[PDB]
């Protein structure tokens, strides 16, 4: 048959790669980890090393404390019975203060006080994690595109749990820490606001979410179609166009009449995915604050 | 016109049907046998969408809607006005999409490249056929397929979801969503990594794939690599659409209750997990 | 109404973004030419972008794009038709001439380098400490063309050192000289390596490398363009699918 470049035929292994140095403080890099033959069928086989800075450790600390605050309260709801805590894992829920507390931090622990505690731990896990993806790229001399894109996901997460609840007046507006309960929250939200399908930002957000799947499907398959020409060495094809990059452009030009470059496909890529949570955050932010019924709203306007 | 490097690639050959009888371009576009076929299908289907639009009265493109025949019409044909036009449009649309895939096959063959792109497109086509052919035929009526309107197809989603309660509890819907999110996540990261290497801090030299690995090894302790990221992206995108078509090929065929009722398996399993004290017992 | 303001503003924002993105993707290939090489009249509604420069590592120069576009190689094609839009037929052997799906691009005649200034790709015998770590070791296996004859034997693997992955097979020919076969164009089997793209007789015409321990970017484009091009040009000599399935039990 014909090799499709989905799975590696032959794995090769050399002395362990400690990585590029640049201005990374190597005092903070772990040693190389093991190799995984399973992982090397699809991607790289080598694990590690990892960098553990102050920011990374602070992030993993608060990330654990957030996780452990739901974990303590889930054990609690399960009547401290192990067999019960396993069967109802997906139905447990750590829930925000009741609507009458407004934005007060006076909630009793068992009535949304523990929710405010878990949130503070997640607020600090995420924001210190964001700082780590700026610093890791800075230490290497790279651009900050990753940290700027991670800002788009942080925007929607900050709107759901922080920005909208304050503008509305209560912490009850926020999302519960529960596996099934946060799906239930998502459903009630659409109902209460007059069919989120009529929020034109929810419409844009879906278009971009479909489009990201569309776009990565085209681009991943395009690059795989031309891996026979070194096509996945995209950095060197940016600096010195190969026949890989030329056949890729021309597949798309002959198909849909326009086409990209080996560098600007990645600009389409970043913006496709980042507009998902940018539009989405705007849509959610206008709900209950500026618009109460999206369906009724859209009949008036346009 | 041509890109400055295009001419050396515009040679004869690669067709599947018709020799060189259609082996030519129109501007940037390649035609081939299936450019003709695609044109035939889409133009026919568009003509019929217009015909169905004048039977309805309006020319506003947000109001035009071609509905499937009613449920009582089972799996047979219906008159043009009462569902029949939908049925021919579905055939043309299917003919356009399939021909579009095969035209890409011709283009691949001329350019000497893998067939990954049309193959990935077939996953989108098969998802579409799940909603208008495989699921309706399995349910006994074309009337279970979605209508062709910009807002009515949305109301189909809402009506169909709320028929089985909260669709979120559909476990295959859960998986499909996880793939759509992880695809968007991975797409953002992959564009950002390449751009951050190609465009370092002002005044510095272009980075290398070695820096890209180091960045991700530093940040999370693993880097999938430049080839693995493109494989992952395709698999994530195709897995999302696969578990999408699956979540409906079972919805109203292998299962017809509220979808929340599926998760009471482990709870109320024949091992009688009495285990009181919690909400589930 | 503020929501109207917001959605209205986002659509003005989106139009500008698509403008920026499309002009960004015009740094290669543009401005459009006619089928003879001269500038084309209608260039589209998008202007070229303001230039940008890459500083390449290891003092290899800069690159400013968009810049003037010249193929910088022989193109052994010929215009078939009078009006624009028809194929350009090969004037000779397109496999040897490197046109159509055998095409290559006049890239720099130096090797790609890792982050340390070393050759990115080397044979395993000259890459310190590299070995096969999973899968069928293809070294020693006979190498079979799509006409189902044996064309040579694997004598080494060429490895991407920083990325730890196989990129070429080194195949010794009957004359005792070797060639490189793209890893993505070969199937590695229990008792052979099968190459669908090439009949056994076109192996000798694979373009050769000038140094037996490095491969330059230009050499890579020549080797890979050729192998890929056998798909279209070697079809006369490609046995059928059942013919290959039967070849197993021979
Ligand atoms: C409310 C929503 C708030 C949302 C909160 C957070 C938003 C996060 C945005 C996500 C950005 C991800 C994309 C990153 C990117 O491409 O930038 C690379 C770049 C990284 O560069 P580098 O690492 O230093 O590399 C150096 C290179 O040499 C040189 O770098 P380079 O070449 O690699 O990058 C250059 C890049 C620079 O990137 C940016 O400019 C990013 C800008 C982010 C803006 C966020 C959107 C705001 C939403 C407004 C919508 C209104 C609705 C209300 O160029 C662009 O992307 C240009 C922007 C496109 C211009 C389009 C103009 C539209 C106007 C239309 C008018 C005409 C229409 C007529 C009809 O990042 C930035 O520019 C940072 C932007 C930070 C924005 C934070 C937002 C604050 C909150
Ligand atoms: C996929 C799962 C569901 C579904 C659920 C939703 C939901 C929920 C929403 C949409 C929305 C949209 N859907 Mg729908 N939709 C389905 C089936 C389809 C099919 C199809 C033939 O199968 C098509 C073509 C569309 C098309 C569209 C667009 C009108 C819109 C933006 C999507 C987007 O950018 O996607 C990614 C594709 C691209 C980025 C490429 C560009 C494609 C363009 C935009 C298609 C235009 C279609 C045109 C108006 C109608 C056919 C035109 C012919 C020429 C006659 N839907 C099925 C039933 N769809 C969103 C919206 O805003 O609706 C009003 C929205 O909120
Ligand atoms: C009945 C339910 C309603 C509905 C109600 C809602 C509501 C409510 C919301 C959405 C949202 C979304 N909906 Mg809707 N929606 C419905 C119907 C649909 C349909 C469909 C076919 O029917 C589709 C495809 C969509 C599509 C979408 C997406 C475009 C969008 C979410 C983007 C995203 O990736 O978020 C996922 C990404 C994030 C949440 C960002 C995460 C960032 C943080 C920082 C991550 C932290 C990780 C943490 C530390 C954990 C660490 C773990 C360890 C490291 C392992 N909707 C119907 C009408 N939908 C959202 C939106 O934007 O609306 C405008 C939203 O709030
Ligand atoms: C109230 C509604 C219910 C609900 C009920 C449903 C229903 C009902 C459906 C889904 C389906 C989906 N839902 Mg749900 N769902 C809800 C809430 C959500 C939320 C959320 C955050 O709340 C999310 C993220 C999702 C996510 C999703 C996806 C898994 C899936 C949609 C994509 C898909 O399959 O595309 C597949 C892609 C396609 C069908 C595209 C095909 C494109 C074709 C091949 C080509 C078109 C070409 C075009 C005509 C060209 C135009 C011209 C050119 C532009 C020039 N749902 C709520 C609770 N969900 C759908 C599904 O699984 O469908 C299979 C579905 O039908
Ligand atoms: C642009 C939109 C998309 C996006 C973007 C995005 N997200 C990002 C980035 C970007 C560009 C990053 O830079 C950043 C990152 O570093 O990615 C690798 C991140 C990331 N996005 C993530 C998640 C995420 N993104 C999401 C969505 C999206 N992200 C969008 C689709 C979602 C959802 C809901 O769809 C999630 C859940 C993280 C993986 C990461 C941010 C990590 C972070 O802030 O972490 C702090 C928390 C901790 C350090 C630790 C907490 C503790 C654990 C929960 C413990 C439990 C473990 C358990 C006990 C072990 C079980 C083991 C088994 C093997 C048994
Ligand atoms: C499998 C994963 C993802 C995927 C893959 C994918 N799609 C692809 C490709 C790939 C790899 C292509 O190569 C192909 C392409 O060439 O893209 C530029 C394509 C493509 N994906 C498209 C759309 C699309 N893909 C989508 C999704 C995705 N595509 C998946 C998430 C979606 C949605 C809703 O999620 C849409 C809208 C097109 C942009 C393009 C194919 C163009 C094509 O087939 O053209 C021929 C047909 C016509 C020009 C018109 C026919 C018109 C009909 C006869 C009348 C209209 C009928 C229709 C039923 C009406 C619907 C009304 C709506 C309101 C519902
Ligand atoms: C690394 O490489 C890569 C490139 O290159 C270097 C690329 O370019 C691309 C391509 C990617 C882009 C250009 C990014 C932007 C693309 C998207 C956002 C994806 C969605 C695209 C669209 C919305 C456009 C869809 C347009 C279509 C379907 C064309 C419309 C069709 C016509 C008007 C005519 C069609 C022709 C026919 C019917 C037959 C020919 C004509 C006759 C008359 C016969 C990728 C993926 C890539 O990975
Ligand atoms: C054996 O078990 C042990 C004890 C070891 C465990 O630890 C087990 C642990 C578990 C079972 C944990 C289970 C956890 C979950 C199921 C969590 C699932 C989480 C979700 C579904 C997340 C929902 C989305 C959350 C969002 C959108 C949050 C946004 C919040 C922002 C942080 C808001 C900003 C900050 C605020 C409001 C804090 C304000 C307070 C200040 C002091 C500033
Ligand atoms: C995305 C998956 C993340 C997996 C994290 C892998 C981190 C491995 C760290 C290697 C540690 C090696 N050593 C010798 C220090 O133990
Ligand atoms: C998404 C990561 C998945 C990694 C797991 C890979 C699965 C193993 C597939 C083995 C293929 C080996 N073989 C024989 C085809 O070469
Ligand atoms: C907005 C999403 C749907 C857009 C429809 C397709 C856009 C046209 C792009 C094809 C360009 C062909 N052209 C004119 C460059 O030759
Ligand atoms: C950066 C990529 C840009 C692609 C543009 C996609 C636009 C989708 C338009 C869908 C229309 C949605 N809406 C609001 C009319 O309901
Ligand atoms: C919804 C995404 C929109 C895709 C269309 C973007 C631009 C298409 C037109 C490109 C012009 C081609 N041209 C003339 C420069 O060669
Ligand atoms: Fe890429």
């Amino acid at each position: 048959a014909e090799y499709q470049n989905i799975f590696t035929q032959v794995q090769v292994r050399g002395p362990a790669d400690l990585g590029m140095t640049e201005d990374v403080n190597l005092a903070n890099r772990s040693g190389v980890g093991p190799f995984s033959t399973l992982l090397g069928w699809f991607g790289n086989a080598q694990l590690g090393p990892i960098y553990l800075g102050s920011l990374g450790v602070l992030s993993l600390f608060s990330g654990l404390m957030w996780f452990f605050t739901i974990g303590i309260w889930f054990w609690y709801q399960a009547g401290w019975n192990p067999a019960c805590f396993l069967r109802d894992l997906f139905f447990f829920s750590l829930e925000p203060p009741a609507p009458e507390y407004g934005l007060s931090f006076a909630a009793p622990l068992k009535e949304g006080g523990l929710w405010l505690i878990a949130s503070f731990f997640m607020f600090v896990a995420v924001w210190s994690w964001w700082g780590r993806t700026y610093l890791r790229a800075q230490a290497l001399g790279m651009g900050k595109h990753t940290a700027w894109a991670f800002l788009s996901a942080i925007w929607l997460w900050m709107v759901l749990g922080f920005i909208r609840p304050i503008l509305m007046g209560s912490w009850s507006e926020a999302v519960p820490y529960g596996i099934f309960s946060h799906l239930d929250w998502t459903n009630n939200f659409s109902l209460v606001h007059g069919n989120l399908f009529y929020n034109p930002f929810h419409g844009l957000s879906i278009a971009f979410l479909y489009g990201s799947a569309l776009l990565f499907a085209m681009h991943g398959a395009t690059i795989l179609a031309v891996s026979r020409f070194g096509g996945e060495r995209e950095l060197e094809q940016i600096a010195d166009r190969g026949t890989a990059a030329e056949r890729a452009a021309l597949f798309w030009r002959w198909t849909m009449g326009f086409n990209a470059t080996m560098e600007g496909i990645h600009r389409w890529a970043i913006w496709m995915a980042v507009l998902v949570t940018l539009t989405g955050g705007i849509g959610i932010l206008l709900s209950g604050t500026v618009v109460d019924n999206w369906y009724v709203w859209g009949q008036n306007h346009g | 016109a041509l890109l400055s490097f295009e001419r050396k690639y515009r040679v004869p050959g690669g067709t599947l049907v018709g020799g060189n009888l259609f082996d030519f371009w129109v501007g940037p576009f390649y035609v081939g046998f299936f450019g003709v076929a695609t044109f035939f299908f889409a133009a026919l289907g568009i003509i019929l969408i217009a015909w169905s639009a004048v039977l309805q009265g309006t020319w506003n493109p947000q109001l035009i809607s071609v509905y499937p025949p009613a449920l009582e019409y089972g799996l047979g044909g219906a008159p043009l006005a009462k569902g029949g036009l939908w049925q021919i449009i579905t055939i043309c649309a299917t003919g356009a999409f399939v021909s579009w895939a095969l035209r890409e096959v011709e283009i691949c063959r001329k350019l000497g490249i893998g067939y990954h792109i049309p193959f990935a497109f077939a996953f989108a086509i098969l998802a579409y056929l799940t909603l208008v052919l495989f699921r309706p035929v399995m349910m006994g009526a074309w009337g279970y397929a979605f209508p062709y309107g910009i807002w009515t197809h949305l109301d189909w989603v809402s009506n169909t979801g709320y028929t089985y309660g909260n669709f979120h509890y559909n476990p295959a819907h859960m998986i499909a969503i996880t793939f759509f999110f992880t695809n968007a996540l991975a797409l953002a990261l992959h564009g950002a990594l390449v751009l951050s290497a190609a465009n370092p801090e002002k005044g510095k030299e272009m980075r290398t794939p070695d820096h890209e690995d180091t960045f991700f090894r530093d940040l999370v302790g693993y880097s999938i690599g430049t080839l693995g990221i493109h494989r992952l992206g395709l698999l994530l995108s195709l897995s999302a659409v696969f578990f999408s078509a699956l979540c409906m090929i079972i919805t109203g065929t292998i299962w017809f209750d509220q979808w929340v009722d599926w998760w009471q398996w482990w709870v109320k399993l024949p091992w009688w997990a009495n285990i009181p004290g919690c909400i589930n017992g | 109404d503020l929501a109207s303001l917001a959605i209205y503003s986002f659509w003005i924002f989106l139009a500008g973004l698509i403008y920026y993105l499309q002009t960004e993707n015009m740094r290669e290939g543009y401005p459009l030419e006619n089928e003879d090489g001269t500038p084309a009249a209608n260039q589209g509604p998008f202007p070229l972008p303001k230039p940008k420069t890459f500083i390449l590592p290891h003092g290899r120069g800069t690159l400013t794009v968009p810049g003037p576009e010249s193929e910088d190689r022989p193109i052994a094609l010929a215009r078939t038709a009078v009006s624009e839009g028809f194929p350009h037929a090969p004037t000779g052997d397109p496999m040897k001439d490197g046109v159509g799906p055998a095409s290559w691009v006049a890239r720099r005649d130096l090797p790609e380098l890792d982050g340390h200034g070393h050759n990115k790709i080397k044979p395993m015998k000259a890459a310190a400490g590299f070995h096969v770590s999973a899968g069928k070791n293809p070294i020693g296996l006979p190498v079979r063309g799509c006409d189902l004859e044996i064309a040579g034997k694997v004598v080494d693997i060429w490895v991407d050192i920083p990325e730890q992955m196989a990129r070429f097979l080194e195949v010794e020919l009957k004359d005792g000289s070797t060639r490189l076969l793209p890893m993505q164009m070969v199937k590695v089997q229990s008792n052979r390596v099968h190459v669908n793209a090439l009949s056994s007789d076109l192996f000798a015409g694979i373009p050769t490398i000038k140094s037996p321990t490095e491969v330059t970017l230009l050499e890579e484009d020549k080797i890979c363009g050729y192998v890929a091009g056998g798909l279209m040009y070697a079809a006369p000599k490609r046995k059928s699918v059942v013919a290959a399935m039967l070849a197993e039990y021979a």
